[PDB]
This record gives C-alpha cells, structure tokens and sequence, in this order.
C-alpha cells in the first residue's frame, strides 16, 4: 500500500518492514546441534 | 573414468538456519516438577562459545502466558531511522573572510552520537535521507539563497564565490532560500563497493609503510565519498556569519557482522583512538563485591 | 564419544582428545565465489591440497602476569609456505579460514583463555594528543606482526577502544583448562568484496586473552605454551603478477 | 548420562552433578488424601507453590572426630517460610518430603556418610537409673532441636537403643566422598493417621552419620560443611485457627 | 479454558510393584561361563 512518487527505488520510507530473527546464526553457532536439555560434554 | 579424483569433488562441490518470522514476543507453556536423572538443561557448556539454552519452563514452575509484547521497534530498520546531527559548515560570508564559500567532506564519524550507532555493525549497506536546515549565526533566518552542489571524487572543487563549478550542469545542485522549511534529499548507496565499511585493517596502497607514524592506516576509500559545498547565491558578498547544520537519515538498512559498542570516548575522525592514561572503565565502581546498590 | 576430534585438511590431520565442540563463526560453511558476484573476469585458481593445511605458528609462553597475544590473517601466511608463495603472486584473494588453537595444561593446574576471532581488527593509537598531525599511530610491524604475533598493551580494550566484556559478540570458544585444552574455529570469508588483497587487506584477527591467570602451586610446569594451527578452505586466486614483499 | 541429576520444585531448581540414584522411600510417591480415607470434613488447603520449595538448612561441620547430627520434621519448618506461617495456622497437616543432602570433598579426601530417614525417631534417655519418677529423659530442644539440628551422643545405638548396624532396613543413601558428594531421599507421607499436627507429632527423622571419618593428608580444606535441602511434596492443611508457637 | 494453569495439574493429578505369590523357595538354572565386557553384576553401587 505504501507508494512512491519517483520512478526510482530509493526514495521510499519503509518499503518492507521484515520480522525475521535466527538466534542460531550466533546463539549457537555450533556444529553438533547440541540437545535442548542434556547434557553437553 | 578417465581418473575418479576429477570428478569426485567436482560432483562434491555443491552447496553445503531456516529461522522463522516472529511477529511477537515469544509466550511460555507452563511445566510441572521433573524428578529425573540424565536430563539437565542447567549445566550446560558455555566454553564451547554456545549460548545456554535454559528455557524459563525448564528451570521452574512457570505458567501459562499468551504474550502480546511487539517486537517491531527493536529491528534494525526502526533503529536508525532516526534522523541525526552529521556536520556543521561555518560560511562566514564577511568583509575579511574574503571566500565566500566553505566545503565539508562528508565524515560522519565527526559527532559521537551517531556515529556509536553504526559502529554497532561492521559493514552496512543503506539508502540516505539528507537534511539541511539552514540558519545565521543567532539562529534568525533572512531573505537570502543558498546552494548546495554535491562535489564527487574527481570533481572540480570551487575555488570562491564566483566560480565556474557553481553552473553544475552536471553535478547535482540544491537552491534553496533561507526562509524556507528544511531542504530534505534522498540519497543511494553509491559506493564503489558493495557494502559499506567502518573499518579496513591493512592500508589502500601497497608497497613500504613505515613504523613511526601511520597515517595511511585503517583508511578504506569505498566509504570515503567526496564532498560537498555551499555558498550563498551572489558575485559580491553579504555580511552574515552562517553555519547550517546537516542532518541524515538511514533507510532499507542491511547490517552484517555485528561488533561490540565503544565505551572508551573519542579522540580523532577516521581512527579509533583511545588514550592509555585515562582508561574510562564501562561499569561504574561500587563498594566491595558483596554491597549491591 | 563427543571429546574426540578429527580435523584433517590436506595432508594433514589434526586430533584432540580433550577438548570438544568446534563451533562455525555465522553458521554458514565457507565455499567459493558463485558465478553471479564475481567480478574477477580471468578463471581464479583452485590448488586445494597445497595451500589447504595445517600451518603451525609458532609458539607463545604463558607467564602469570601474561597480557594477550594477537594475530591478523591471511598476513600470518605470506613468507612461508606455498600459500606464501601464491599470495606474493596474485593481487585477489579468497579463503575461509579453520582456526585451531592449543593450550594444554595438567589437571591440577588452572587458568582460562579467551579465544576469538575479530573481523577487521584495526588497532588505536595509544595517546591522549588530538592534534591531526601529530596523532599517534600504531607502527606497521605492530598491526600487521606477521608470524610472530606481538602482544597487547591494555587487553580490557582491545587496544581499539571496544571492551573485552562485550567481545563475545564474535565467534569464540573459551579454552579453559578443567575441561579443554584447545579449541577450534571454522570461519568462512568475511569481506564486504568478493576478492581482495593479501598483503594489503587483513580480513580478520585472533585473540588470545589470559582472562584467569594462569595459577599453580609451586612445583610444577612453569611453562606453558600456546600454539595455533591453521588451516585456510576453498582458497582463491586471481591476477597473476610479479612477486611483491610488503 | 546418569551422573548429572535435576531436581525442580516451586521457584527451586536444584542439580548435582556427581551425585547418582533418587532413592524412593517404600516405592510410593507421595500423594494427597483420597477421598474414601480423609476424615477432616472441612475443605483442606493446596497452595503446593509457596510451600513445595527447597528450603535450606543450616551448614554443619565435619571434623575429623565428629559424632553426628540429626534433624525432625516438619519441626525444622515451622519458624521459618510460607510453610511455618501455614503450620501454626492450621491443626491438620499432611506432607510429602523430598529429602535431599550434600557434602562437598575433593577426590583426595576420603569418608563416607550414612544418610537416612527414620520413622516415629523417639529418642531415649540416657541413665542407668530406671526409678519411674526420676527417670532421666530428654529435653524438649534436644528431641526437637529444630531448624539447626542437634547432634548424636552415642551413634552406635543411634541414641534409641537400636544398633546403626541395622539402621539400613529404612530408607537411606550413603554419602562416598570418592564417587558422590550429595544424596537424595523422596519420602511420602507415613502416618497411622490421615492427618497429624505438624507442631507436635514428627512424621520422621534424619541422620547424617560419618561411619567413615574424614581423613586427609594436611594441607587441604579442613572444614567440610553438610548441607541439607529439604522440600515438601503435595502438601496438606486443615482446620485454621490463632497462631500456636508451641 | 479460561487458563490452562488450573486445568492442566487437575487433569494430571491422578494416582502415580506388582509382586508375585511366591509359593516355595527360588529354585535356579545352569548357567556357564561368560567371558564378555560390559556386562557385570558384581560391580554394583550399593
Ligand atoms: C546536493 C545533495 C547534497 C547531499 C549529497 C552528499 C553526498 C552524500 C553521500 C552519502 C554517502 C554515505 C554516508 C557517508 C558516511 C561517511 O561520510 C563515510 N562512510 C566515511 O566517513
């Protein structure tokens, strides 16, 4: 619904605001996908 | 099948998170007592550089909570689409000062507030929104004009009030009057690269680089992006001390490798320089161990 | 059946018993340049096995009143071996690094380390004086220390003005001396270009800080080294040119 | 797999980590009044939040020529939480405890501790003298030594006149300083009757015996606390009326 | 339904050994030799 007056693509305010998070890029950037509740070692 | 060891690999070459959209704050499910071995959610291994996992419901008797908390505010997006101060010029357009004009590269590394928002994140990529409010010295405002050319890299600079670079036939050019509401211009990622960079360890040039002073350091040009300049629209010169602060905004952000946040202050533009004799400790310093405030 | 390891790349292969999780900066492995990006017109270079091994650093003494140790990459690898050699003949560059680190130290010792890696790690000049001129600035051999690695004068703030309490934030895993003796990273290619220079653009640093100092009861080793073994993956190459040092 | 152990009641969460084996008293977990049994016609009380904690006793040293100690319940509990503030409130009780003790020691120390629950644990004066009128017996502290717990003076015959040798035939789990440094014992409520006083009749007992006394070569930690954390389980009260201290 | 804390304990708040008749003593069967790790009954936790 948000609309741009200029045929170019920057000069619109907030085009696509996106929820998107994925802790497991740097919460747990592990290798063996450790269990939600055991135990690690 | 003229040799495996070719086409193993090639055939293994293939490409080697499918996290999900919350809209909310994340709710809980309740969780009775649990009286068995084997299963600890508790002690984990935070030395594996993992962040422990131990989930409210697996620590104690919690309930059941539907949450309705927004998460919207907190995206990057909306953090810096706050506008902000970026620079000052000083057009002292007088008698002595005989210029008439006055020319700022853009750094926004020049004021802190701003500048300890992006260093959040080590390469951005975004759209600008610039903003020149105009005023004197007093803060009055008179019937005057004023221009704002945007000088690339490479461009001819002005040289005075007069000049030739001031017909911008082909260098984008903002004319406004001084009793008008703030100029305000979108501005596109123009760098020569793909995203921007606060930081560049090593050196643009190649060759010696000496150990005594090293000016040269930590200077990545794809961020550094010519200048701009003002003058007031007039072959001969009006007497009035100006200074016209400018104001930009960041829009369709994208951040990449988040970095810590600088608690030492600031001492120079384009290096992060702290100073040894002053080390300004980030927690503030208490009594003893045991004497929380 | 989780605290063995084994790591081989190229003609190497590297195990440790002790220690256990290897954890990926971003999770995301590293590969080479798609065909959609690259800029680099001319066909890069894919040895694979020559430059792909474990190149050990040489090692670093912890003391009781130890600071900190840091190293910049690919600037580590640029004298020896054949990734020296192909990186003093090529202007672009590509590569995703697995970092390896070893500390061991007996059970009765005790002591922590602080391993990370940090992207861009420029450093600061160490001085009060805001004079442009005459602003201090960190000498060459001191950020691009090459194999050695030189140390840290103030580790609380990196030497760049960032803390050490937030420097978490990277990729790390803590060598901590009660239950690993080592520690590993995987870390792909982290640059805002598809290529770049060698010997000029330092891609990222490491960190290995003494958090708790190193404390035994008297009558033990006294000297405990670090070394770190690493390993660059799906390394690249391109513009072929004259040799070129520094 | 087994080793590691998480116990969670109320807003408590407690784990040990060397400590192995929950032993269930009678092999009944401990449940509320059936219907078909209570007697106390009124409507009883089930907060099983504010009571159903881990509360905490007092630390009791271990020396090397130490005797013993020993608790009741719920006598320990009646000055002291939600639990005593409910106890003196209310003429009916029932309960269900979750025993659960500690003892910390490093692997060079050795000793071994008895942990058990007795029933109905009268104690017994201690006199030849069995003149009815000057019977020597025991004082209220000492047969009700609350929240701290007094200590034995004769273990062998547990200060009763029954021999320890025999003391396994109850529920128990022995404290080893060289495998495990804790213990654990959930008991249901046992009572010939549906519902007690809480101020006047203990359900039970608990010792802590150091059969094995705590021997170490000198030059290490001396004093070995012990720790127990106790929790009630399905919890009862009935009949309120005025506070009674005592 | 009007919150699920106070229907879900209710729901799981039911009853939480089967011995035999054990007429005559306990007889036993052969049993030989077995030479195998892992498996020990000697070694018990008592
Ligand atoms: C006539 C229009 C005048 C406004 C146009 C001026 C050019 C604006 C280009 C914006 C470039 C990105 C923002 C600049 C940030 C910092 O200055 C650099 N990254 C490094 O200091």
């Amino acid at each position: 619904t948000n609309i741009n007056y200029y045929k170019d693509s920057y000069a619109a305010s907030a085009s696509r605001q996106d929820f998107t998070q994925d802790p497991k890029k740097f919460t747990q950037p592990v290798l063996d996908s450790i269990r939600e509740l055991s135990a690690p070692l | 099948d003229p040799v495996e060891d070719i086409i193993h690999d090639a055939l293994s070459s293939t490409v080697r998170t499918s996290g999900q959209d919350v809209n909310t704050a994340a709710g809980t499910a309740p969780s009775s007592h649990r009286l068995e071995t084997g299963r600890v959610p508790a002690l984990q291994a935070a030395e594996t550089g993992a962040t422990s996992n131990a989930t409210d419901e697996n620590m104690i008797e919690t309930r059941c909570v539907m949450n309705r908390n927004g998460v919207l505010e907190a995206t990057i997006s909306h953090f810096f689409s706050r506008s902000g101060l970026v620079g000052v010029v000083n057009l002292t357009d007088g008698g002595t000062d005989t210029t008439g004009y006055a020319v700022w590269d853009i750094d926004i590394m020049g004021f802190v507030q701003l500048r300890r928002k992006c260093e959040m994140f080590t390469y951005m990529r975004f759209n600008a929104e610039f903003t020149f409010v105009t005023t004197t010295e007093n803060g009055e405002a008179r019937p005057f004009m004023l221009q704002y050319m945007y000088v690339p890299p490479g461009a001819p600079k002005p040289t005075g009030r007069d000049a030739f670079q001031w017909q911008t036939a082909t260098n984008p050019s903002v004319f406004v009057k001084l009793t008008d509401p703030p100029a305000q211009v979108s501005v596109p990622f123009m760098s020569p690269a793909s995203a921007y960079q606060w930081f560049y360890d090593g050196y643009p040039t190649f060759g010696q680089h000496p150990e005594t002073s090293n000016t040269t350091y930590g200077q990545c040009p794809n961020n550094m992006m010519g200048t701009f300049a003002v003058r007031v629209v007039s072959r001969v010169a009006s007497q009035l001390k100006l200074q016209t602060r400018v104001y930009m905004k960041l829009k369709h952000v994208r951040a990449w490798i988040p970095r810590p946040i600088r608690s030492q202050p600031y001492l120079l533009k384009n290096f992060p320089n702290y100073d040894s004799s002053k080390i300004t400790y980030s927690a503030r310093d208490r009594a003893s161990i045991k004497q929380a405030n | 059946s989780d605290r063995v390891a084994q790591l081989t790349v190229g003609n190497s292969s590297i195990t440790t018993q002790e220690a256990a999780n290897i954890v990926l900066a971003y999770g995301e492995w590293p590969e080479y340049c798609p065909d959609t990006d690259a800029t680099a017109v001319d066909k890069p270079t894919r040895p694979d096995v020559s430059v792909n091994r474990f190149y050990t650093l040489d090692s670093k003494m912890w003391q009781e009143n130890s600071t900190g140790w840091y190293w910049k990459f690919p600037d580590v690898l640029n004298k020896t071996g054949v990734f020296g050699q192909n990186a003093q003949f090529h202007y672009l560059y590509r590569s995703g690094f697995c970092l390896h680190v070893q500390c061991n130290a007996s059970k009765f010792h005790q002591g922590a380390l602080l391993v990370a890696v940090i992207p861009e790690f420029v450093l600061a000049g160490r001085g009060s004086n805001t004079k442009p001129n005459e602003a201090p600035h960190p000498g060459f051999n001191t950020t691009f220390p090459g194999t050695a690695g030189a140390s840290f004068n103030d580790p609380y703030v990196l030497d760049s003005g960032v803390p050490l309490s937030q420097s978490l934030i990277y990729p790390h895993q803590w060598i901590n001396l009660r239950t690993n003796n080592c520690a590993t990273i995987i870390v792909p290619y982290i640059n805002a270009v598809p290529f770049d220079s060698a010997i000029n653009h330092s891609n990222f640093g490491l960190i290995v800080v003494p958090v708790s100092p190193l404390k035994y009861s008297s009558g033990a080793t006294t000297a405990i080294p670090i070394t770190v073994t690493i390993a660059p993956l799906n390394s690249e190459f391109g513009g072929l040119r004259q040799a070129v040092s520094q």
